[PDB]
């Protein structure tokens, strides 16, 4: 499995261009194609998704009337549009994969992602409790989110995810769903839940384990997410 | 010639038959007669899954207890999702003669083989969002007519060449195979322990099977046609056999007896599947006559029917916990009853 | 169906119907037929002609716009009383026999009165196939006969309705339709008017065979429906 | 003749099946009278249950 | 009256035969899960018709005749007589295409499932269900039936209480002809090569006599009078029209039976 992109760069305000993601090594028309963007010093955001067979398509608030995506199923390439960049059009692209149905471990395989940058409500919002903590490699860590409202809904079902971001290192996926680990991750990590606070915790420590580590609700559609507690040895 | 082989045949024969019929001190009605029974039961169809083009012959419920699976002659395995009834997974075949599928314990594989002397293994879990074939097992003569999963790596098949073979699917070879059946074996029953398995085949005769060993413990017999459905009871000591002559009949390991047999005069179709309860007290066997018919164990009376398919029922599943019991046929309909 | 995760399950497992539908509608429009047959008889070679210890083999052919698929079973045991039970809803039976041997033709006979008899397989037409006949002639013009093992020959006319073909020799013609009508007897004593039998005369190369296929098959189909809607 | 080998098997396997111990029926039967009481508690099936404990409801 | 009191009696009981007669049928197709083949969704669909059109306008034309006055308003004797049309119409219409069905199954029979599939017998009930709403409501609510003979129409049956249709002299052959002589020539060619085609192979048949006899008895009289009496001179009697609008209705009463109870596979 391997997803590349290419294309980006310097454009001066107002231009519109396009950007494709090129799928190769598993079967593309079976999964959802989320665009989730990360700033260029803040936390991760959404831009927008479409299902896989191109039924639904969610828009991201910020940019409704500007941002269309397109797949071309055949040739197994993502497309992205927008029109008019602000100056807000600075910001990090990725490609991220999801597969739904009961069991499955969505937003598994992250693209490298592609830079461009700009000349011159009723939404769960959630906050992490702090910033940066320093640790000792072998040492008992604890990190810490919270929502605004409860996640749990009435299926029994609490849509947390960790994700953990590697300094020069793209996104990776931790724990799915609350209490949930991903493919194949060293099993030193783990999870614990109440309902509106949430703690994650490491048993032992490695120099790996180093980074950021984000948070992001998936109860309700729009998609949400932490600002960050970076670990430092 | 031929004298020396029929005398011990007629010797070992009295000399087994004689202590078999003495330690048979009374019949199990004697004892059942003061308990309470349960009397009449409700059981109402709750859903009903769809989408089978031809008819259905397999099904089997996954320790999910929420996950079941199917395979039918338009060459389909299909993973449905048992509380929302929908579908998961939807898998084509290479020969549309299938015959029987299997669900991994662990969850991550299914088997399935038919009229192709063929026993296949499907691998759910991958890197790439698909479902394919990991290890196709070859050398078996007759059709495959029951699969069993041990783990992950250990599976037992059973064919029309009159042979049970344990295989071991990393290599794809045979670890082992069982001789000892003169008709072709129609299914296989695992015990709790999975160290033990018993085996029915169309010659009247049930037999025992270890599998550490690879070699015949025991021998039942006693129907009078054939027999198509084998289970096991939930204690580790008794299984139920289902027939061709309507009569189904419970059996004792240790004891090597037979006891209670559930016939009735209205009945002249043939058993086609057997399945048990969580506690044991109930047993719930379809009849060729479009009706399934649920059984008191311990009293051996009819309590309520469960009517609603149109024709020959073929499969019949009892989730692990006991919440469901799901019922498949050959109208291309799965009613799961609660 | 509240959270999205939901409705991304119902969406897939919409997108499996319309598959199945897809599946659904080739698997209408396509007919499959069964082949029997014995070692000796060239069974072997009207397969080749249309066209591992396997268990089963499939050849396909097609005829004015119209799908057939007969399925043969290979490497498997004597007894089919067990899996014969999977092809009950098949079009038709193409039962061949090699009408040369004049000695293993009662097992034969019994082979066809054991299927024709078959609980599971009522309602479904049989095709009888009579082959390799220039081996009749080659073998009846010398003269080993057919008395030697069939006594009640000598007392067997031709019927005024036979149309020999060939007019090589009456005493062929009299031979041919004589087992033609030993074989004919079979399906008279029973079938009350549910199917039938449509017996033909073939050789090693006969390319009409898959014409005679299709028009037995028409007249089946067409006497099922008559039947159905109340018109026979 | 050379059917010895087929013929033997037979033999071998009616003297192992017969080195089998025997329990009668009072062990054979009580044990499963002693299963079912045990655990017809919680068996669903059995005895119906709320509506709100399962879930095929509706 | 004790005549009043009778002829009441005989339309209640054809209402209640029409109502009824459906109501099973469209029930039974409804629930039953094996019931579910496309011939059986066209049988649903002339079923519902059939019902409407003994709910609606049966009882309607009851009451119109047998006081021979009319007791509603003017607005109201054009909807009667417009949807009265329509039902008709498409009651006859799910008659003809029943009997290409029987044509395609038996004429072609190794192609049937391939071509009579759902989505075939969809655009059937959408044919039969739509064109005749269109013609009905443009011939009666935009007059043009009264067009050329609105000098009798105000003289005559409009100076008193009455809601009885009217026909020109193009007008009543047009409603003739697509109301009646394509359908019923559809069926009779078709229902009359099978005949042949059974006849030679039984050697090496009165059911479709039942099926067209009903037909041409119960509806031939009144199309036949509707496009003759304008070339009479307008002296044939209502009293008479009365007996003829019955009929179809009759039919819609014994319509459902012969497509439902003749048949063995539906009767269990
Ligand atoms: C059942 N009444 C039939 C209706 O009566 C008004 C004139 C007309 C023309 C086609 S059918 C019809």
């Amino acid at each position: 499995v391997q997803l590349v992109e290419s294309g980006g760069g310097l454009v001066q305000p107002g231009g519109s261009r396009k950007l494709s993601c090129s799928a190769s090594g598993f079967a593309f028309s079976s999964f959802g194609m989320h665009w989730v963007r990360q700033a260029p010093e803040k936390g991760l955001e959404w831009v927008a998704y479409i299902s896989s067979g191109s039924g639904t398509i969610y828009y991201a608030d910020t940019v409704k009337g500007r941002f269309t995506i397109s797949r071309d199923d055949p040739k197994n390439t993502l497309f992205l549009q927008m029109t008019s960049l602000r100056s807000e059009d600075t910001a990090m692209y990725y490609c991220v994969r999801s597969i739904y149905y009961y069991g499955s471990s969505p937003f598994d395989f992250w693209g490298q992602g592609t830079t461009l940058t700009v000349s011159s409500s009723s939404d769960i919002v959630m906050t992490q409790a702090t910033s940066s903590v320093p640790v000792t490699p072998g040492e008992s860590v604890s990190i810490s989110c919270r929502s605004s409202k409860s996640l749990l809904h009435s299926n029994g079902n609490t849509y947390l995810y960790w994700f953990l971001q590697r300094p020069g290192q793209s996104p990776q996926l931790l724990i799915y769903r609350m209490s949930n680990l991903a493919s194949g991750v060293p099993d030193r990590f783990s999870g614990s839940g109440s309902g509106t606070a949430f703690t994650l915790t490491i048993s032992r420590l490695e120099a790996e384990d180093v980074g950021v580590y984000y948070c992001m609700q998936h109860l309700e559609y729009p998609l949400t997410f932490g600002a960050g507690t970076k670990l430092e040895l | 010639e031929l004298d020396q082989l029929r005398q011990e045949a007629e010797q070992l024969k009295n000399q087994i038959r004689d202590a078999r019929k003495a330690c048979a001190d009374a019949t199990l009605s004697q004892i059942t007669n003061n308990i309470d029974p349960v009397g009449r039961i409700q059981m109402r169809t709750r859903r009903t899954l769809r989408g089978h083009l031809a008819k259905i012959y397999a099904m089997h419920w996954g320790t999910d207890s929420r996950l079941l699976v199917s395979a039918s002659q338009d060459g389909k395995l299909i993973i449905w999702d048992s509380y929302t009834t929908n579908k998961v997974h939807a898998i084509p075949l290479r020969s549309s003669w299938v015959m029987t599928c299997a669900y991994a314990p662990s969850g991550n594989y299914v088997a399935c083989g038919g009229l192709d002397n063929i026993c296949s293994i499907y691998n759910l879990k991958t890197r790439e969002g698909n479902v394919r074939v990991s290890r196709e097992l070859a050398g078996h003569t007759g059709y495959l007519s029951c699969c069993r999963f041990l783990d992950d790596n250990q599976i037992v098949t059973s064919s029309g060449d009159t042979t049970c073979a344990l295989w071991d699917i990393e290599t794809g070879q045979q670890t082992t195979t069982f001789t000892g059946h003169t008709g072709d074996v129609m299914s296989l029953s695992l015990a709790p322990d999975t160290r033990l398995f018993v085996s029915g085949a169309c010659d009247a005769s049930a037999k025992l099977w270890d599998v550490r060993e690879g070699m015949c413990r025991q021998t039942f017999t006693g129907h009078e046609s054939d027999i198509n459905a084998i289970c096991f009871f939930p204690n580790g000591n008794a299984f139920a056999t289902g027939s061709d002559d309507a009569t189904c009949r419970l059996f004792d390991l240790r004891a090597d007896q037979e006891l209670m047999t559930y016939s009735h005069d209205n009945i002249i179709c043939g058993i086609t599947s057997v399945s048990f309860s969580k506690s044991g007290r109930l047993l719930l066997a379809g009849y060729d006559d479009f009706n399934c018919n649920v059984w008191d164990a311990l009293k051996a009376d009819r309590a309520g029917v469960l009517a609603g398919h149109d024709n020959r029922v073929s499969c019949l599943g009892v989730t692990d916990d006991g919440m469901a019991v799901a019922t498949g046929s050959w109208d291309s309909f799965l009613k799961i009853w609660n | 169906t509240l959270s999205a995760e939901d409705k991304a399950a119902v969406e897939r497992s919409k997108m499996i119907e319309k598959q199945l539908q897809k599946d659904k509608q080739v698997y209408r429009a396509t007919h499959r037929l069964l082949l029997l047959g014995a070692d000796n008889s060239g069974k072997s070679t009207i397969v080749k002609q249309m066209r591992k210890t396997s268990g089963i083999f499939e050849t396909k052919f097609q005829v004015d716009k119209v799908n057939f698929h007969m399925f043969d079973v290979g490497a498997q045991r004597d007894e089919r009383r067990k899996w014969i039970q999977c092809f009950n809803d098949v079009t038709a039976i193409i039962f061949v026999v090699d009408s040369s041997d004049y000695n293993r033709l009662q097992e034969a006979l019994n082979d066809f009165k054991s299927i024709w008899n078959n609980r599971w397989l009522r309602t479904i037409s049989v095709i009888l196939f009579l082959n390799k006949q220039d081996l009749l002639a080659e073998k009846v013009l010398a003269g080993s006969k057919i008395e030697d093992y069939f006594p009640e020959f000598a007392r067997y006319t031709t019927p005024e309705d036979a149309t020999p073909e060939p007019g090589e020799d009456p005493r062929v013609t009299r031979a041919k339709y004589f087992i033609r009508d030993e074989f004919l007897r079979i399906s008279t004593a029973s079938g009350d008017g549910r199917h039938y039998c449509y017996p033909h005369f073939t050789c090693s190369v006969d390319t009409e065979n898959a014409r005679r296929i299709f028009n037995d098959c028409r007249d089946i189909i067409q006497r099922m429906h008559l039947r159905q809607y109340e018109l026979l | 003749t050379a059917s010895i080998a087929q013929a033997r098997k037979l033999v071998e396997q009616l003297k192992m099946e017969a080195n089998i111990d025997r329990i009668k029926v009072s062990k054979a039967a009580a044990d499963l009278m002693a299963y079912c009481e045990a655990h017809a508690k919680e068996d669903p099936l059995l005895t119906p249950v709320p509506a709100s404990e399962n879930p095929f409801r509706e | 009256r004790e005549v009043q009191a009778s002829l009441y009696s005989l339309m209640s009981l054809i209402i209640l035969a029409t109502l009824v007669g459906n109501l099973i049928v469209i029930i039974s197709i409804s629930h039953f899960k094996q019931l579910h083949t496309p011939t059986n969704w066209l049988l649903h669909s002339m079923a519902i018709v059939d019902f409407l059109l003994g709910c609606l306008i049966m009882p309607c034309s009851m009451v119109r005749t047998v006081e021979r006055c009319w007791y509603f308003g003017e607005i109201l004797c054009k909807v009667h007589t417009s949807t009265d049309i329509m039902l008709s119409s498409a009651s006859i219409f799910h008659l003809a295409f029943i009997s290409i069905d029987r044509y395609c199954a038996v004429c072609d029979p190794l192609r049937y499932k391939a071509k009579i599939n759902i989505s075939t017998i969809l655009v059937m009930i959408l044919v039969s269900w739509s064109l005749p709403a269109v013609y009905a409501f443009g011939m009666i609510f935009l007059e043009l039936n009264l067009k050329g003979v609105e000098e009798l129409y105000r003289s005559q049956v409009s100076d008193l209480g009455g809601c009885s249709p009217f026909f020109s002299k193009v007008s009543g052959v047009l409603a003739f002809m697509t109301s009646f002589y394509i359908p019923g020539s559809v069926m009779l060619f078709v229902y009359y090569r099978i005949y042949f085609i059974a006849k030679g192979q039984a050697r090496s048949a009165k059911t479709l006599g039942i099926m067209v006899g009903v037909f041409l008895v119960c509806w031939c009289p009144f199309f036949l009078c509707t496009v003759l009496d304008p070339f009479l001179g307008y002296v044939i009697p209502p009293s008479l029209n009365d007996a003829l609008y019955w009929f179809g209705y009759l039919n819609s009463a014994l319509n459902p039976m012969v497509y439902a109870f003749f048949y063995p596979w539906f009767r269990r």
